[PDB]
């Protein structure tokens, strides 16, 4: 596995039991009540899934695409998002944006 | 910037750093950009000053040294897009881009 970085979730990587991404005065937590919250910029932002679903767990695969599953691997909420395959990051920015990147088009060496 | 991204638009100037971990990416004076502890470098030393490393909307990051002069070119491109550079844990600098996808809690409605 790869080593958390504090405001990067990288693909692949998964958040959850409020794992959280924190940046200056901003998190966003893939918190227990199956809900994804951003707390930050003026008025925060969440994925709106209180309890639609039990154990979950926010990951962004190598497509772009940043999913909510549940403990059996059930759709909670996508970004619905997609492009080529590879790696992508998702940042927290200092301005409180959660902002998708990808893919790696350039990297220092393989 | 960020301690570990760059944004296309934004910059690292004279000496600055990105860091994250035991890896320590910096915009020296000598010109040169240097990642430490990666094994890598722009190979730019000496060939100017006051230089700045920026990021393109087209993925490259271009060191444009003291007044205008871009020095070294990633020339690796892609769409018109917010891009981002960012300090991978495992040690590279990898570009990032265009976005596919935003969050702005920075929005009324
Ligand atoms: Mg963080
Ligand atoms: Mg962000
Ligand atoms: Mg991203
Ligand atoms: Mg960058
Ligand atoms: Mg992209």
């Amino acid at each position: 596995n790869i080593p958390f970085t504090n405001n990067l979730l990288f693909s692949g990587q998964v958040l959850y039991g409020d794992g959280r991404l924190t940046a200056k005065s901003h998190q966003l937590v893939m918190q227990g009540d199956c809900n994804l919250v951003l707390y930050g910029g003026k008025y925060g932002w969440q994925s709106n899934t209180h309890g639609n679903g039990e154990h979950c767990f926010l990951r962004l695969n190598h497509k772009g695409e940043l999913i909510i599953k549940d403990d059996d691997f059930k759709t909670i909420w996508s970004s619905s998002s997609s492009s080529k395959h590879g790696d992508y990051v998702l940042i927290l920015r200092d301005d409180g944006f959660a902002v998708i990147y990808g893919p790696a088009i350039w990297e220092t060496s393989p | 910037l960020g301690t570990n991204y760059l944004l296309s638009g934004q910059t690292l100037d004279r000496e600055g750093h990105l860091k994250n971990g035991d890896f320590d990416l910096v915009m020296q004076d000598d010109c040169n950009l240097v990642l430490y502890n990666g094994n890598w470098q722009s190979n730019t030393a000496n060939k100017g000053r006051d230089c700045k490393l920026t990021l393109t909307d087209y993925g490259e990051l271009v060191i444009k040294n003291g007044d205008g002069s871009t020095v070294w070119r990633s020339r690796a491109q892609s769409v018109k897009g917010n891009y981002a550079a960012v300090v991978h844990p495992d040690g590279r600098l990898v570009v990032f881009g265009p976005s596919v996808f935003k969050i702005d809690p920075w929005v009324p409605g």
